[PDB]
């Protein structure tokens, strides 16, 4: 993008949010190699760390602070997300910051301490946010600090707001919140749906076949096991609920006995259906991509989509 | 006698009628968190099948604490089920006595690999070693080619040190054939991402 | 009664609320007085209500808005009558007195002595239904310009049960399949019903009163006219207190949702009862739902002191068996009020067959999709769940779990939100240690610990050491401890090694 103009480092160097040659601040993560630019651009006075978080991190310009938490794991990948833009004083320097409260210094010579708008809201000492912590429930909702928002709905105390916080940790990857919604009070069957994973690590096959157990969009389930240990997978569901829509994207490039299939019961769909022309037809092509199936010349369902050739030219 | 242990006097008499000694028997203890004597209640009344909820609750916790050998002699265990829960005999190769081998055999199998890899993995990550010397002396003359990653295998594992020490010991004991099958698969393999810095030279290097 | 899409209903002695369904929330609802008519029947024809009490009968002319007046009067040379629309057929004491407008005997219908005089007349709104007093009834088609006889003179009910007193009669769409009730004697008072089938002259069976209910007023569905939508108040003799609640509050009104079908006798699909809106009487049954009667009153205006005028005293009790057929098309109606004929009565013909072998080229919204009940799912699978439909999803759902038999159905039968049927069927298949294993799935964990040892004590500690783990995940230390101790083979490592370290050991395996 250019040239580093100012480097940010941590004590160690493992993740900095250096700046480009625009003035634009870029977090980078070289441990697995990962650059987030910073939704801050512009020139900053200095990106100074948050002593309470190496991912969450303070742009302090001298016009405001600019929070910024970094979440490297998701179903995405790494994403630097600002937790607020609150304003700094000029007076106020930015010497360092902790626990979402920026401790400056005066010009005299002292330390002063700037919080911001919503990280001193969920921490304790804010009383409004804990002798009413469902607003602590709501900005660490926002903050992503969702344990403060998970203990916050235990005292509140309603289901809605531990499978609210349960989505929205489990789109960052947590699942806790959604075993302290579900596992104490669910709706059927989700508890057959964790039970239901293997020992493979590499997520999209995992959360393929999670959304396979849900019912649910097969399509990224699909492209997600295209991407996985297995392919066929994709073909599974598609067989599993009966659809086209990537049955014939893995049947053409893996079996045209899926395409026998897909015709067998597209036949079918228009057998007991009626329309037992295009029946007839894709139970014919049933019966050829049968005997020029990748696998076997399969006899019985071809004898099987002949009845159904019987059917439709009967009705033809 | 209402008792079970009362029962066992003759509810272990005559065979062939072993399963009427022990079922009778096993609707005694069997459904009230003993189904692990009712394990061999089953043994011969019936076959060992509500076994598996310990058996896999421990397999799993040592695949969590990557201490792969509860699940060893756990699947062991399954062999030693399926090794005496098949009424047809495993010694001879026919199609139904062959199965018979091959269902405790592939449950053994599963013990062996958790066997190998902990084993021999653990080695320097963290020791854990159990060993049969018979099994690992039939080893050093035929053990090269179980260490495949994807047949029947718990997977996630690596095996650095196993395929070196496992391909040295194919080597030394004989089978001609697999000392020079052994030279072939020597070792090639990493250590963990903690040593990337260094075993990415340390590759063949750490482990010939 | 709802008739001719006029729910006409009478809600006093002289106060019969003639609503049409079609009457404006601004417009004024059926309002109607009868000088005190010993009412022994009405018949509305769209706009002439006729009632007759046994010495004078008269016509009420009705608008659109529901404004009720007398058209005609007239004299009855008998008590009963009936009429088609400008002639009305008379329960004479001889024959049908078809008298006109004016009263006077415009045609002539006749039962002789045999029949007995025809004391029971209907129009079933294409065909007269003439019960007489020995109950042999012949039902005149009015297809054409006036009457005409369709089904041929036969006894209503069978003389098991003529014997029983006989009522009235429930005449079908095609006149011929009548259903008529008979109460017990004077020692029994047992109500059965008598569906005469016409279609073959034969006698139906279904007492009620053993059976849940003493029906109050029946109605064929205005859909299907073999779905006998039975209203049934719980009235009984003294040997029937099963059905009824306690005491003052014995009249748990439900409507027998009956298929009946005509060849084996009343066959019964489901109750739905009529309590919508403090409603104990189904005045008639739309496509969607049951229009059942209410309270009949007029509203208040919103806002103000003024009274708006109703909408309709009609309740429409929405019909439970039905599920994703309202929201839906009207293949829905078709496909699975036809297989829920196939429910009542048992069949399989119409909700598949009768569909297959026609050659009938569409693509439809619902082929049949509840069918699940008489387990089958390939027809909301491959009509539906080509591309997961909607309107027929609730029995979808429904039916990838009602299809549960624990043969690879059990895991289609637990997939999301879907458990319970899986359970329903786990009752159905004798498998409820199922019902209960997963009916802890739930949300019951908590209590799943002692339901857990009414299932297995190995499925005890199975729930006790998750649950030691489930608060273990959630932070707990000395309650995992405790659930852990709880469970049989969790207890095996807890007071084991130090009582402290289930967290802690869980801690080294990164570090592994």
């Amino acid at each position: 993008d250019g040239g580093i103009v100012r480097l940010f480092p941590q004590a160690t160097g493992a993740r900095l949010v250096f700046e480009d040659d625009k003035g634009a601040l870029h977090l980078f993560n070289p441990v697995n190699d990962h650059v987030v630019a910073v939704p801050y651009t512009g020139r900053a006075e200095t990106v100074m760390w948050d002593t309470s978080d190496t991912n969450v991190m303070v742009i302090g310009d001298g016009t405001a602070l600019h929070s910024f938490l970094y979440v490297p794991v998701s179903l995405t990948g790494p994403q630097v997300q600002d937790l607020g833009k609150q304003a700094v004083p000029a007076t106020h320097t930015p010497l360092t910051v902790c626990n979402g409260v920026v401790g400056c210094r005066l010009k005299s010579g002292a330390m002063d301490n700037v919080t911001l708008e919503s990280h001193k809201m969920l921490q304790p000492g804010d009383a409004v946010a804990r002798a009413a912590p469902a607003k602590r429930f709501a900005a660490a909702l926002k903050l992503y600090k969702l344990r403060d928002a998970v203990e916050c709905a235990k005292q509140l105390r309603q289901v809605e707001s531990w499978r609210t916080l349960a989505l929205a940790a489990l789109d960052v990857l947590d699942i806790d919140t959604a075993i302290n919604a579900y596992r104490e009070i669910g709706d059927a069957s989700m508890v057959l749906s964790l039970e239901r994973v293997r020992q493979h690590e590499d997520r999209n096959l995992l959360s393929a076949h999670i959304m396979v157990l849900l019912e649910k969009d097969y399509g990224q389930a699909q492209e997600l096991f295209l991407r996985s240990s297995v392919p066929r997978a994709a073909l599974e569901m598609r067989m599993d609920l009966k659809h086209w829509t990537d049955a014939l994207k893995l049947a053409e490039q893996l079996d045209p006995d899926a395409i026998a299939t897909i015709c067998k019961e597209h036949g079918a769909m228009l057998e007991m259906t009626g329309e037992y022309s295009n029946a007839k037809s894709h139970y014919q092509q049933a019966l050829d991509a049968l005997a020029v199936s990748v696998g076997p010349a399969q006899p019985d369902l071809e004898a099987a989509c002949k009845a159904g050739i019987a059917r439709t030219t009967l009705q033809l | 006698a209402e008792k079970w242990d009362d029962a066992f006097l003759l509810l272990h008499a005559h065979p062939e009628c072993r399963q009427d000694v022990y079922l009778p028997y096993a609707k005694w203890l069997s459904n009230q968190d003993r189904f692990d004597e009712a394990r061999l209640a089953y043994q011969e009344g019936g076959f060992p099948s509500l076994a598996t909820r310990i058996l896999e609750q421990l397999c799993a916790n040592a695949v969590v604490e990557t201490r792969y050998a509860d699940a060893a002699f756990y699947y062991y265990q399954l062999a030693m089920e399926a090794l005496k829960s098949i009424k047809n005999p495993p010694s001879n190769m026919a199609p139904s006595d062959r199965s018979a081998l091959e269902r405790f055999t592939e449950l053994y199998d599963r013990a062996e690999v958790y066997y190998a890899y902990e084993v021999v993995h653990k080695s320097v990550h963290s020791p854990f070693r159990t060993t049969h010397p018979d099994t690992l002396f039939n080893a050093s003359r035929f053990l090269l080619m179980r260490l495949l990653p994807p047949r029947e295998v718990p997977l996630g594992v690596s095996v650095v040190n196993v395929v070196y020490v496992l391909a040295k010991q194919a080597v030394e004991a004989g089978a001609f054939k697999l000392a020079r099958f052994a030279y072939n698969k020597l070792q090639t393999l990493v250590l963990p991402a903690a040593w990337q810095a260094e075993v990415d030279l340390a590759s063949v290097v750490i482990r010939s | 009664k709802f008739r001719d899409g006029v729910a006409i209903m009478q809600v006093a002695v002289d106060r019969v609320v003639l609503e049409n369904l079609e009457v404006e929330p601004q417009r004024p609802p059926g309002r109607l007085q009868l000088q005190d008519m010993q009412l022994l029947g009405l018949d509305l024809s769209k706009g002439l209500l006729l009632v007759w009490d046994g010495e004078r009968a008269e016509v009420y002319k009705v608008t659109e808005t529901n404004d009720i007046m007398p058209a005609s009067q007239f004299e009855t040379t008998s008590r009963c009558m009936a009429i088609n629309n400008d002639s009305v057929y008379r329960a004479a004491e001889n024959k049908v007195e078809v008298v006109n407008m004016a009263g006077t005997v415009k045609q002539t219908l006749m039962f002789d002595d045999n029949h007995g005089s025809p004391t029971s007349m209907d129009v079933a709104r294409d065909y007269l239904a003439v019960v007489t007093s020995a109950n042999i009834v012949r039902i005149l088609k009015v297809a054409g310009r006036e009457a005409k006889p369709h089904a041929g003179p036969a006894p209503l009910c069978p003389p098991e049960l003529k014997d029983w007193k006989v009522m009235a009669m429930r005449a079908n769409g095609n006149g011929n399949l009548v259903a008529a009730l008979v109460v017990g004697p004077e020692p029994a008072r047992a109500v059965r019903l008598v569906v005469w089938c016409g279609e073959t002259n034969t006698h139906h069976v279904h007492d009620f009163t053993p059976e849940g209910r003493q029906p109050v007023q029946l109605m064929f569905d205005t859909v299907e006219p073999k779905l006998l939508v039975v209203q049934c108040t719980p009235v009984f003799t003294e040997a029937n207190v099963d059905e009824r609640p306690h005491g003052d509050a014995a009249h748990v009104v439900d409507c027998a949702i009956i298929f009946v079908d005509p060849d084996k006798g009343i066959l019964l699909q489901e109750y739905q009862p009529i309590h919508t809106g403090g409603a104990t009487a189904c005045i008639g049954s739309c496509a969607p739902h049951l229009l059942t009667n209410k309270k009949s009153m007029v509203q208040p205006a919103p806002g103000s002191g003024a009274f708006q005028p109703f909408t309709s005293n009609v309740s429409k009790a929405i019909m439970t068996s039905f599920q994703g057929m309202q929201d839906s098309d009207d293949k829905t109606r078709r496909a699975l009020l036809d297989f829920s004929f196939n429910l009542a009565t048992g069949n399989m013909d119409e909700a598949f067959r009768s569909v297959k072998a026609i050659k009938n080229p569409a693509v439809w919204e619902n082929m049949a999709h509840m069918c699940i009940r008489n387990k089958r799912l390939d027809v909301a699978e491959h009509c539906l769940s080509n591309m997961e439909h909607a309107r027929g999803a609730r029995a979808l759902r429904e039916a990838k779990s009602i299809e549960e038999a624990d043969a690879r159905v059990a895991t289609v039968a637990v997939h999301l939100g879907m458990i319970e049927d899986a359970k329903k069927l786990y009752i159905a298949c004798e498998r409820y240690d199922l019902l209960n294993q997963l009916y802890r799935a739930c949300g019951q964990w908590d209590k799943a610990l002692e339901v857990a040892e009414k299932n297995d004590r190995i499925h005890l500690k199975s729930t006790h050491y998750a649950y030691g783990q489930f608060m273990e995940r959630q932070g707990d230390m000395e309650g995992a401890r405790k659930h852990y101790e709880a469970a049989g083979c969790g207890l095996v490592e807890v007071p084991r090694m130090l009582f402290e370290a289930e967290k802690f050991t869980e801690l080294q395996n990164y570090i592994q």
